[PDB]
RNA sequence: AAAAUG
RNA sequence: UGCCAGCCACCGCGGUCAUACGAUUAACCCAAAUUAAUAGAUCCACGGCGUAAAGAGUGUUUAAGAAAAAAAAUCACAAUAGAGUUAAAUUAUAACUAAGCUGUAAAAAGCCCUAGUUAAAAUAAAAUAACCCACGAAAGUGACUCUAAUAAUCCUGACACACGAUAGCUAGGACCCAAACUGGGAUUAGAUACCCCACUAUGCCUAGCCCUAAACCCAAAUAGUUACAUAACAAAACUA
């Protein structure tokens, strides 16, 4: 009839053994489908066991440059007033703009991080946004 | 998920994020498979135990004119096929799950039995799914309604164009002679 | 053709940072006689309590203002492999699309 | 605030003497205990006394 | 196969075995690839690839799997557990 | 190649430890006003942790200074001072109810 | 509280 | 024949119920050999030590062995040994009040030089903090203060050296309280037991012995790994 057998290997080692061997006389449609185009991994059963001692994930978190200057402005100002649509795909927030200021006060040569902080607090207000401080 | 490290990007403030470059790539070969199936006259069914879309699958699957599994998975269903269902039944050839994790948090019941009985599955697997026995997974997001409305919706469509294509390829069989 | 993590440095959620405090524009897709279904559009839908307060205007589609506390309430127990998921989300009620 | 469970068990990995020593394994289960049902006890026998006054003086 | 009659448990067994049929792949028909030494439960096997004259000396359960498998050739040795199922 | 990796540098949204009330403070066993905080006032016991909310090292000096204070005659031991019965409550213990 | 054996 | 006669290498068989006892027929295997007994050859562990036999109560060291790639040493809290001190309770002892106090499921016995309150040395022990997990090699240690002080520029290692809870022995001192034993009172058919009361050895200090524990966390020491891989349960499986 068939092979019930899961932790021996995949579905497809199953019934190409099977038909070779000559028990399966049929062969199933999906099979030539498999042959043609088979997927990234083999669909063998793997057990999950559990990572004990040292030993640690291998996924390494995201995070990046801008990282930094979006820290800086939640714990200076927090939340902007410009509530965050998610819906948007190009939606900017006021610490997007914030962060677009830091760079390009960035490329102007300067150092210092006060420098680089109050100068596009400030600037932002040619814009006219309102930055509320938390104290 | 231990199995889910390789089909992640990475952690942005704890929450997993999942690289679409290989969700793609994953997909891409999950629709041509779903496809091929349809086109030679095989029986597809979408098993999904998640108790706020169900009504969205049976509808997909009404209109894609294939069979859906969203209640309460009995027991003997897929192996005890000759008493469950009926004397003598034609098993689906292929598995669509849209959602590996029953209300339990425990592996569906279907993608044990469809490696048993030697079924193809393919599959939409969260960062909490277990990939190893599902023969073709897609790393993607089972829990957000955009996503899993995008998924019906290309599921939906790679059933309707293997199905017309069949036609009109019967078609041009019959004016070949 | 653009790559995903050239989108995802973009992505709104990166620049939304941490989830905590954060105020976000949330849909109502689902209503029950008092809990309110708001999917503020991250990854899972918040649960809300209907205020006293125009009460009768929070119809389905409604937009609300949300003060987001946790993306997904997740947390461990004894004896548990793993986190015990809660499949919502952590979020306060402000106003209802204030323009 | 949960009490502290790091370095109370008895294991392999632990260097010291164990802390705690569960009679069954720290596993939380699935179902609370039923609620306990409260023992009773006897009614106003301050106001009988004050009746049974009357009889032992009248 | 188990059964409350001999004949019932027979034909369980008969009618249940077919449904777990594995694949043994056999070197030339007659031995197997390599030499395998396996742990089971409790149960050692040693089992060596042996030539076309040294026809199953193997003991006497191996012996019934590998003829019905189709092993002509092999040497097998059990130590520890001798449990038939395991 | 591509310049929008992610980059392997620290948590910059990591928050601030939460603190004792005593972090960086000066604990002494003749500031029996201070010390009457932490012990009950109708029965003199010390509150534990759970009730106090310190971190590791000031529970164990605070315990420490009341027993030497208690001892050297300084604080009674049966009671809290009534001078220092009106003092701010820190406690997260409540008895009336 | 009490209370053995087949 | 019927647990009788009797048979067997192990399991075991003997019911007016025997393919196992005695006889007949039949059958199987050897063969001028066939059985019985005794000797032999072979057969235990290159396997394990939490629950089946096994990790020795602890540390150091001699002999001896491995140094195979590189790093380290040391900090809140109750180690230990001396010296000094006592917050609560308890008691010897006085004063007022009462005829009862203690005792258990209930009683009896005991004490009425008894009980409550107000004052009170000596001895013993060290509430909460402790939902803390530190010190010491282990046993072990958590009322306060002072002194001395917690080896190794850090592998394993005894029958050698030094410790080693409680219990027990000797000499001197102490004795509030608890209590083996003992004597009374309960229950029981019996109770030389569990229940109540009183008291002794003993638990306390100094000096000297004894060297035993379910000395168990039943998991040996040193540096490691999460690869293969669940006899069962339990604290997951393993390397040199
Ligand atoms: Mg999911
Ligand atoms: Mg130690
Ligand atoms: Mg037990
Ligand atoms: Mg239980
Ligand atoms: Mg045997
Ligand atoms: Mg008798
Ligand atoms: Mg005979
Ligand atoms: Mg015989
Ligand atoms: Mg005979
Ligand atoms: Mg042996
Ligand atoms: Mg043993
Ligand atoms: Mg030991
Ligand atoms: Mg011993
Ligand atoms: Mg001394
Ligand atoms: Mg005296
Ligand atoms: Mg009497
Ligand atoms: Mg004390
Ligand atoms: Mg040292
Ligand atoms: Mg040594
Ligand atoms: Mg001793
Ligand atoms: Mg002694
Ligand atoms: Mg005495
Ligand atoms: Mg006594
Ligand atoms: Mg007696
Ligand atoms: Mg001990
Ligand atoms: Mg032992
Ligand atoms: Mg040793
Ligand atoms: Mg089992
Ligand atoms: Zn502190």
């Amino acid at each position: 009839a068939g092979s019930r057998l899961e932790t021996v290997g995949s579905i497809f080692s199953r019934t190409r053994d099977l038909i070779r061997a000559g028990v399966l006389k049929e062969k199933p449609l999906w099979l030539d489908i498999y042959n043609a185009f088979p997927p990234l991994r083999e669909p063998v059963f793997r057990r999950p066991r559990l990572r004990y001692g040292k030993a640690k994930a291998a996924v390494q978190d995201i995070f990046y440059h801008e990282d930094r200057i979006r820290a800086k402005f939640y714990s200076a100002y927090g939340s902007g007033p410009k509530a965050f649509d998610l819906f948007n795909p190009n939606f900017k927030s006021t610490c997007q703009r914030f962060v677009e200021k830091y760079i390009e006060l960035q490329r102007l040569g300067e150092t210092d991080e006060e420098k680089l902080f109050v100068e596009a607090g400030k600037a932002l207000l040619a814009e006219g946004v309102t930055l509320r401080r938390v104290g | 998920h231990r199995f889910m490290e390789p089909y992640l990007f990475g952690s942005r403030l704890g929450q997993d994020i999942i690289d679409l470059e290989q969700t793609a790539a994953h997909l891409q070969l999950a629709l041509n498979f779903t496809a091929h199936v349809a086109y030679r006259e095989g029986i597809i069914l979408f098993v999904s135990r998640h108790r706020q879309f169900a009504h969205l699958i049976e509808t997909t699957a009404r209109d894609c004119g294939e069979y859906a599994h969203t209640r309460y998975f009995k027991g003997g269903l897929l192996t005890n096929a000759p008493l469950l269902l009926g004397p003598g039944v034609r098993l689906p050839d292929l598995i669509i799950f849209l959602h590996t994790l029953n209300n339990v948090f425990e592996p569906h019941v279907a993608v044990r039995d469809a490696a048993k009985m030697n079924i193809p599955t393919v599959g939409i697997v969260d960062t909490n799914c277990n990939p190893a026995l599902i023969t073709y997974p897609v790393p993607g997001n089972d829990d957000s309604p955009p996503a899993v409305r995008l998924f019906c919706r290309l599921f939906q469509v790679a059933i309707s164009r293997a199905k017309e294509k069949r036609r009109q390829v019967e078609a041009l069989y019959r004016l070949q002679g | 053709v653009e790559s995903f993590a050239s989108m995802l440095r973009h992505s709104p959620l990166t620049q939304m940072g941490p989830a905590k405090n954060k105020l976000v524009i949330g849909q109502i897709f689902h209503i029950v006689e008092d809990d309110l279904y708001i999917d503020f559009g991250g990854k899972f839908h918040c649960v809300c309590k209907r205020p006293e307060v125009d009460g009768e205007k929070y119809q389905k589609g409604t937009r609300v203002r949300l003060r987001l506390l946790d993306l997904e309430l997740t947390s461990r127990f004894l004896g548990a492999t793993t986190d015990t998921t809660i499949l919502e989300a952590d979020a306060v009620l402000l106003g209802l699309q204030e323009s | 605030a949960t009490p502290s469970l790091r370095g109370r068990l008895a294991r392999l990995g632990n260097p010291r003497r164990p802390i705690l020593k569960p009679n069954k394994p720290l596993i939380l289960a699935n179902h609370v205990g039923e609620r306990r049902r409260e023992k009773g006890e006897a009614t106003c026998i301050t106001e009988m006394s004050v009746m049974m006054a009357c009889w032992k003086q009248n | 196969g188990k059964a409350t009659e001999r004949a019932d448990a027979f034909r369980k067994a008969k009618n249940r075995a077919v449904h777990y049929l594995h694949y043994i792949e056999r070197y030339e028909d007659h031995t197997i690839y390599h030499d395998i030494s396996l742990k089971f439960k409790r149960t050692h096997i040693k089992m060596k690839k042996q030539p076309r004259g040294y026809g199953l000396h193997c003991h006497r359960a191996i012996m019934t799997i590998c003829r019905l498998i189709g092993i002509k050739d092999l040497y097998a040795k059990v130590s520890g557990s001798v449990n038939m199922l395991n | 190649s591509n310049e929008d990796l992610p980059v392997p540098m620290e948590n910059p949204y990591k928050e601030p430890l939460k603190k004792c009330i005593l972090c960086e403070k000066h604990v002494d066993y003749k500031n029996v006003q201070l010390l009457s905080q932490f012990i009950s006032p109708f029965t003199g016991c010390i509150y534990g942790r759970h009730i106090t909310g310190l971190c590791g090292k000031k529970q164990k000096e605070i315990t420490k200074a009341i027993k030497r204070a208690q001892i050297l005659g300084f604080m009674p031991v049966t009671y809290k001072d009534p001078a220092y019965l009106k003092d701010p409550k820190v406690c997260n213990i409540k008895y009336r109810e």
